[PDB]
């Protein structure tokens, strides 16, 4: 969601900012990211 | 290991000398050198020049705005010393005791806009105050009163931020001899200080919004060519260099553009 | 010879895939890149799901 | 010229270019190496190597313990900045902003307590979280800076840093929008250079005490198998070889040896 | 002439030059420079060493004394100093205000007596008295002054005037502007002088037993192996080596035993 500075988003103790999260990518297809898609990370399309 | 198109040992180790040693030239404007942006060249004529030349120098401004990124100074540095001196001296000369005019009106001329203040009539303000501490009435001289010793080489200064906003220093005015003594050396570090923040400022703002621009640019033109091919590693190419950038995820980029490069050297038609 | 052991270990891995799948492009490109990984702690579905998305990505008629 | 007892001149080639390029290359302990080690043996088998490639590791030793020695850095130059960063920004937020100025960082006073270093970083966790928001919810970030994607490069730096003590680089941040506008300096940054600063020195006193440790052991070991000749420069290389050695001893000694270097090669059986 | 033993003309051009630099160099010690000891030893196997070079160490610990007994500069300057700042100002404030202390007061009056060895032991409750001074409900400060460069240099200037006595800086303490008072600031002037006073002291009177142990020693060893020659010259030679030495006696015997040396060293077989 809009303008996360004002706010405290987690989902672990982690505040999830825009530093926080990597970003996702949709053509390289990370290894990492999936696995993470198990894991609790959180991950955005940098679109905002 | 600082990728770059299909270059000789010589420019790429110019190219790797000149943005390590980013910091110590003066005037960084890669739009306004050129013998970077025209040498970083395979030659050939321009047959089997275009298309990758084209990619050498989307790679030559995309690393050129990672390195602004990560050698940028902080500039709250010298907001910091704006603040304190704004604060603790100014108000107290304003407000207290001596009150030569309201609470309300220079309390919040200096407490507005901490955030994002661009604002040359407050500094006027100041000014016209200092400058009624000082000798004379009119406003010729912004900064520093009663001297133009230090007018020229002050200007020097700023003229050398606007050139090289990545390293600046501060001029310290001296301490014998003065207008006034603590009240106008602490106006005129105030204004001084305003100044150079705005300045730095608005250079680095310039210098990314450049950066953008070109990277921005030269992907379409890159995507434009390379749309026609119908392989499987040329449309992955497409793909890669068709991914969206701004300027807080070209980092994040450049390792995938490395990693990618593992392959699109020989993606290449 | 010495690479190669690693390569096929991981295809057999990701699901089994016959050699015949391995001669397929999107595989015989992705094939060395999951070879510099998968030494590591990271997955084994995850691979699964990468070969999903390429392959998808593969084939946009 | 660097004497050593019984080696080929390609092996002299290899100890002299190790001891050369000890700041360049990674990994410095010598115990990492076996090939310098195994550079070391002396010819004609273990009936030559039971008496020579004793004093040839007591040579080793002694001038690894040199080198290191000699090529320390000194580590007030990055405890200078966590002094400045620690007393210009850490006192004055909190006399401001009115956190009755708690004065955690000055129990230290010095580069002297490498313990309560750990306290002062979850204290700074607590700052930090308390700064960047209001909730305060003592959290279980490493970084108050919530900067994920260069944490890794972070830790990759002190692993370098391990690895290499003689020569170090120092990380800095970024500022597209800051966490901390000022803040961010005293805060991450001292936590940094914190976390740097007591690495280098335990991993300098670590290796230090390794080298004295083998020099102390190759003493003993040489000391008892040259007790059997009762010659008269044989008991004399006894005497020369018998005397203990401090890190304060270390260098003359290294002259004292070098200046022996032309009997003792004859006076050897 | 400083004639010394059967030495090559670079040994002793290597002595003179240690004994003429003793006081630039650091660490002055013969336990710090083994190549002193072992630039002592005499050539042509070890007999020639149990004969000579017990005679050669007696020689060396007499010249070293002497240099140490002629070089040592006189503390009494800081001590006056020291004396100063105790009868001037602690007397002054405690007296006059908080007069409860009185005793205290009298007790650093004792303290004012040669005994200070005992005295700067548990001397922290003066500066227990001026944290309050320094800081408001006296919590706690560091061991030294509240300043942590000056503290940190402090440190520092302490352990190089205990490596070398023979020359010691002042600090300097003073400053411009001071958050503290001029008093306290006094009182920490009193605390690095006495601290600085009494190091020096016991530095010195360590170093001075430890060569007067040694020459007692070298005398011991020198008698039992002369003991058993029954020659004119052997037992003059006896007789001059069995003279018992203080530290005022040894620089006449210095002198008594460059006149005596061209018959010991035929005395010496």
């Amino acid at each position: 969601p809009r303008n996360d500075t004002n706010a405290k988003i987690t989902a672990d103790d982690t505040p999830l900012t825009q530093n926080t999260v990597r970003v996702r990518n949709y053509e390289i297809s990370d290894v990492q990211r999936m696995n993470l898609i198990d894991s609790s990370v959180v991950f955005t399309d940098n679109d905002r | 290991s600082i990728p770059f198109a299909w270059l000789d040992r010589d420019k790429v180790q110019r190219l790797t000398n000149f943005l390590s040693n980013l910091e110590n030239l003066e005037n960084v404007d890669l739009r306004e050198h050129p013998y970077v942006t025209n040498s970083c060249v395979v030659r050939e004529g321009e047959d089997v020049d275009e298309l990758k030349t084209l990619y050498n120098t989307f790679i030559l401004w995309l690393m050129y705005h990672y390195v602004l990124s990560k050698r940028k100074p902080d500039y709250n540095a010298i907001w910091q010393d704006i603040t304190k001196l704004q604060n603790v001296v100014n108000e107290y000369l304003k407000s207290k005791g001596l009150n030569k005019g309201n609470f309300e009106n220079m309390f919040t001329n200096k407490e507005k806009f901490e955030s994002q203040f661009s604002d040359i009539h407050r500094a006027l303000l100041r000014l016209g105050n200092s400058i009624r501490w000082g000798s004379n009435v009119p406003i010729d001289t912004p900064y520093v009163n009663l001297t133009a010793e230090d007018s020229s080489e002050i200007e020097n200064n700023l003229q050398d931020a606007e050139k090289n906003m990545l390293w600046y220093t501060v001029y310290n005015i001296n301490d014998p001899w003065d207008e006034n003594g603590y009240l106008v050396t602490s106006i005129n570090k105030l204004v001084y200080l305003g100044k150079l923040f705005v300045t730095l400022n608005q250079s680095w703002s310039k210098l990314e919004k450049v950066a953008m621009s070109q990277i921005v640019t030269t992907q379409n033109h890159l995507s434009g060519h390379l749309r026609k091919n119908e392989n499987f590693n040329a449309v992955y190419s497409q793909r890669v260099l068709q991914t969206p950038l701004t300027g807080q995820r070209v980092e994040s980029f450049l390792k995938i553009i490395t990693s990618d490069y593992e392959i699109i050297k020989s993606s290449l038609e | 010879k010495e690479e190669e052991k690693k390569k096929q270990q991981m295809l057999t891995g990701v699901l089994g895939l016959q050699p015949t799948m391995a001669n397929h492009p999107v595989l015989g490109v992705f094939l060395p890149k999951y070879a510099k990984q998968n030494g590591g702690n990271v997955d084994k579905t995850a691979f699964r799901l990468d070969l999903i998305r390429m392959l998808a990505l593969h084939r946009l008629n």
